[PDB]
RNA sequence: UUCAAAUGAGAACUUUGAAGACUGAAGUGGGGAAAGGUUCCACGUCAACAGCAGUUGGACGUGGGUUAGUCGAUCCUAAGAGAUGGGGAAGCUCCGUUUCAAAGGCCUGAUUUUAUGCAGGCCACCAUCGAAAGGGAAUCCGGUUAAGAUUCCGGAACCUGGAUAUGGAUUCUUCACGGUAACGUAACUGAAUGUGGAGACGUCGGCGCGAGCCCUGGGAGGAGUUAUCUUUUCUUCUUAACAGCUUAUCACCCCGGAAUUGGUUUAUCCGGAGAUGGGGUCUUAUGGCUGGAAGAGGCCAGCACCUUUGCUGGCUCCGGUGCGCUUGUGACGGCCCGUGAAAAUCCACAGGAAGGAAUAGUUUUCAUGCCAGGUCGUACUGAUAACCGCAGCAGGUCUCCAAGGUGAACAGCCUCUAGUUGAUAGAAUAAUGUAGAUAAGGGAAGUCGGCAAAAUAGAUCCGUAACUUCGGGAUAAGGAUUGGCUCUAAGGGUCGGUACGAUCAACUUAGAACUGGUACGGACAAGGGGAAUCUGACUGUCUAAUUAAAACAUAGCAUUGCGAUGGUCAGAAAGUGAUGUUGACGCAAU
RNA sequence: AUGGUGAACUAUGCCUGAAUAGGGUGAAGCCAGAGGAAACUCUGGUGGAGGCUCGUAGCGGUUCUGACGUGCAAAUCGAUC
């Protein structure tokens, strides 16, 4: 929603490949 | 004193837009900027507002001509090809 | 009041409370507006009173255009110079 | 150092919303609206402003009086009293050389 | 809101039928450099515009007052 | 995909002419009884700028002949046309530039302008500014008169159609460089809604048919068939050459 | 934030007084637009709400409050929207806006059967909607309410529409005189029709003038300070719409005839197409005087006194200054391949159709007098609490008015007017934090990487390279000076004369001594620089909410299609459209 | 797939209005002086040009990958730019 909460785009955070 | 060399009236511009095409405008920004003789009044009044438009300061004459200078040469020989021919008309 | 009665005698005017440029506190175009129009007044009254004549006053009007008269006590030192050879040349031709 | 509002409902500063600070009778600073200032006529053709004309509001020049608005010479409130004089050379001129020049015609049907 | 400068005229804006309150105003005011004197304003309420005659001389001032028809009423101050 | 920009531009919706500043429609004066057996006077009232325009309009004013009124009609100011100037149009006028004449009187090679296609649509051709056309030949019989067009086609044309003598005032517009974005977009912020162009190899797939691709390539030919289909005409439409020429300019 | 008092069952939070502070006038000030809809005001209440509290509240309960011929809507037209006539579509409906239409009524004359039938002539413009920031008929001042006013009251004006009368003017030369002229007047017939003007206009730059504010002198009042000093510090001394007279830059007229060329702006334009000069005319933005108008308002004093509360005296004056701030305006100059709305409406001129005097007529554009001016909006907020964000949310949201000092400055900082002191508090000062800082010696050894931080900083003077499109680079790089006090020099205005004084008023620059814990753009404010490579020419633009870039755009360059029965594109169709109010120096496609 | 609703956010065009301290640099035009046989060239002023530049209001959102990250906020706050 906000600008927390992020797991989706990520630079090398997760949901990666 | 001569402040400038070579540019003239293009200093404005600066460095840019390049030196070939800052000296094209450099000749047709003279013409549209100087004055030239009225052959109704005989001044030297005449200067360019909406270009093709040139009007007299004084003597409220206004003569439609070329963009940047009030005859051009490719218009004299018209003026000169269409009073020749009138000529043959009545003779 | 007190700060501004100082100023007028010439205190607190050094280079340690200037923050602007000498063009920002008072612009050049204002000391050569204030020029032309005391040398051009003086010219002009000069002409209305006989103290000079019309071809001294053109030929005025336009040197004090350019330069060479940098206030009133120097043009009016160069008028009665131009006044002083205009008649030796006269009593001697 | 006393600060004045507007007087209408209109909060721009429009051609038609201009303030003048007049100071009041009561001691205090307020604003009035002024109305857009008036143009002098100008001439049909030569385009300077004549003379002798007053310059006001086109609805209230119904409401000024005859000699406001006109000059006592022909063509008074329309043309620049040199534009008159202009056409008074043209028009009897042309009008003599029209009449020389039917005369010139006349000569040449009679010797041919 | 208009001012009179003739006495004769101003007698006459007197018996226009329609005027019918007068006022004659004293104002307190002062010579060129000098004393003081008396000045009066008579006013007059027409039906358009107030017309107002200002004499600066107390000699005329009170022959004026007598000049006045007595169906018109006046108001002192 | 999707509809792509050309094909957009015949909804008008924000591609129209902005016609606020324009002074109107510069057409000749329509053909009547007048300028068909003799000429008619009108006076060079005021020259003035068309926004949108190259070249100046000149506002003519000429005589009601059935009514007692006066009628301003929209000129195109020709190179030398003054105000004050007596303007002459009809069948039995002079050679003299701005006046109108009928181009089956003028003799071959008379430079006029603002050419009529058919007689009495008031001027078609030749109507830019130092544009002009030239009169190559007469044929008395079929009352056909030829002339060149200013891309250099001989058309031949009726004997009847109108045309304004010399050559349009505004010549050599296009010779002082623009030299910066803003003042091309002050040109056509007066024409259309046509300025900035974005190429079609820097867009996506749907948005024109060159989009797509890891690089900046057309892919196919650029040259398209005439017969083609809208959306599909997208660079040289029916080209017959390509390429610049190491040679001679245009033929005579 | 603190103290005291008052109210109350109850007070860190209510009210009052006192003190300390802040917003610093691009405000936490005074007003509006959009929006909200009674939040506005009074009284009563504290269950719920005001994330603590509550005697308080934008809360709850009960009532009160918005007054217009002059302020707006209403009217006009802009981009546009959209009936009719017609043409499409099975059809809901679509196209189209003067379009293939038999498209309509105005001044009157004729008529004393009665009301308008009927005789001319005229004009063809041919719905309507579309702006509370465009165009536009006409109002101001003082007083007044718990809450309303340019709307109420008092006084003083103006416009429109319609009636007619009185006076004046003109007419027996029927429809006025004067001035050489520009033109002037209290008035001084004018239909059809035609013409012109106003309405009606970009931006920037300096200059002139005006208004308000700022600054300041004398004088007449009041207040503050006084150990000492200070003819001191602060405050009051105001004049509306409208009316009459008068007043200027520009412009114009007459006389006159200029080279020994002259006149003239800050900025170089003008003159035998008639300059300089002399004498005049006009515009009245603006200013001046008077009326309005002191009777008002303001500042004080002297009295009355539960009280409706007043009464009586005074003063309210005369000046100066400017690269000042804000704003209005005038004449100019610069810029464009950009030349920078329309209509309603009003006026003038051309025109000479008609109507008119002598024992009498005509003009309501001369003056005065009479009547009427409807409908709707009108309170308040306009934002760290009244709007939108689930809310009493550090977010978002258009505009006007702008005091003093420092300084180039609407920067930062302090103060006056005005407005707040509202964000749950109390007690201690562990770790770890967030924000702000300082560090000996070394000076990037840290780190993917000088990330972060530090240093530099204003002004004046000196000095300034390679390279280059000759314009730049450049504040290149690199150095010095800066306080206070006492003085000196230079730069002006006005007045009587064919020579010089007198008097008055500005902050600007330069220079010299003296002085100090060597400090001095003393707070605030305020560029790190140099040598090269890759890349894009530059200004500019985009992924609102992870990617601002070398990506896009750009000028330049080149190619292609098209001469209107056409090129490119739209629509189901169409008597349909866009480019096109266009025409190859163009449009369209790359 | 069928039939309807939205451009109050935002994208672009048009119409009508509004808003934007103080400095630096000194382009054309012009004046005066000097040198030169000429052509003309230099010097001092004037003037105020720029999709110039420093920098407020405004607009934007580079970095600290700071604060916050069941936040004041479903995109904000601070410094910096
Ligand atoms: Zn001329």
């Amino acid at each position: 929603r906000g600008r927390g909460r992020g797991r989706g785009r990520g630079r090398g955070r997760g949901r990666g490949r | 004193a001569k402040r400038t060399k070579k540019v003239g009236i293009t200093g404005k511009y600066g460095v840019r837009y390049g030196s070939s095409l800052r000296r094209q405008v450099k000749k047709l920004e003279i013409q549209q900027h100087a004055r030239y003789d009225c052959s109704f009044c005989g001044k030297k009044t005449v200067k360019r507002g909406a270009a093709g438009i040139w009007t007299c300061s004084c003597c409220k004459k206004t003569v439609a001509g070329g963009a940047y200078t009030v005859s051009t040469a490719a218009a004299a020989t018209v003026r000169s090809t269409i009073r020749r021919l009138r000529e043959m008309v009545e003779a | 009041r007190a700060h501004a009665q100082s100023k007028r005698e010439g205190r607190h005017s050094g280079y340690g409370k200037r923050k602007g440029t000498r063009e920002a506190r008072l612009p050049s175009q204002v000391v050569w507006i204030r020029r032309l129009r005391v040398l051009r007044r003086l010219l002009a009254k000069y002409r209305d009173a006989g103290k000079i004549d019309k071809h001294l006053y053109h030929v005025l009007y336009k040197e004090s255009k350019g330069n060479a008269f940098k206030h009133k006590r120097a043009l009016v030192e160069h008028i009665i110079q131009a006044k002083a050879d205009a008649q030796r040349e006269k009593a001697l031709n | 150092a006393q600060r004045v509002t507007f007087r209408r409902r209109n909060p721009y500063n429009t051609r038609s919303n201009k303030i003048k600070v007049v100071k009041t009778p009561g001691g205090i600073l307020r604003a009035q609206h002024v109305k857009k200032l008036a143009t002098r006529p100008k001439c049909g053709d030569c385009g300077s402003a004549l003379q002798g004309i007053s310059t006001l509001r086109p609805r209230q020049y119904a409401t000024v009086s005859k000699t406001h608005k006109t000059v006592s010479r022909a063509y008074g409130g329309s043309r620049c009293a040199n534009c008159v004089k202009e056409r008074i050379i043209r028009a009897f001129l042309i009008e003599e050389q029209k009449i020389v020049k039917k005369v010139v015609k006349e000569q040449t049907e009679a010797a041919k | 809101a208009r001012e009179i400068t003739d006495i004769k005229q101003f007698l006459e804006l007197t018996r226009r039928a329609d005027v019918k309150t007068a006022t004659v105003k004293i104002n307190k005011k002062l010579n060129k450099a000098g004393k003081p004197f008396r000045q009066t304003k008579f006013k007059v309420r027409g039906s358009s515009s107030l017309y107002t005659l200002v004499i600066n001389d107390a000699g005329k001032a009170k022959k004026l007052i007598q000049s006045l028809p007595p169906t018109l009423k006046v108001n002192r101050l | 995909g999707r509809v792509i920009r050309n094909q957009r531009k015949g909804a008008g919706s924000i591609f129209t002419s902005h016609t606020r500043l324009r002074q109107g429609a510069a057409k000749l004066r329509t053909l009547d009884y007048a300028e068909r057996h003799g000429y008619i006077r009108g006076i060079v009232k005021q020259i003035v700028h068309d926004s949108g325009r190259g070249a100046p309009l000149a506002k003519v004013v000429f005589r009601d002949p059935y009514k007692y009124r006066l009628r301003e009609e929209i000129f195109i100011a020709n190179e030398g046309v003054h105000t004050g100037q007596f303007i002459y149009a009809g069948k039995k006028a002079s050679l003299n530039v701005g006046n109108v004449l009928p181009l089956g009187s003028v003799p071959e090679g008379t430079i006029v302008s603002n050419v009529e296609e058919k007689p009495g649509d008031r001027g078609a051709l030749a109507r830019a500014s130092g544009n002009y056309v030239i009169i190559i030949g007469h044929n008395p019989d079929e009352n056909k008169t030829r002339v060149r067009l200013p891309s250099g086609a001989k058309k031949v044309i009726s004997s009847d159609a109108r045309g304004v003598i010399g050559v349009i005032a505004g010549g050599g517009r296009v010779d002082k460089p623009l030299l910066k974005a803003g003042r091309a977009f002050h040109k056509y912020r007066l024409k259309r809604n046509s300025w900035p162009k974005t190429r079609g190899v820097a867009m996506n797939p749907v948005d024109h048919p060159h989009g797509g691709g890891n690089h900046q390539h057309i892919g196919k030919a650029s040259t398209i068939s005439r017969g083609a289909v809208s959306g599909q005409k997208a660079g040289l439409i029916a080209a017959r050459r390509t390429g610049l020429l190491r040679g001679s300019q245009k033929t005579q």
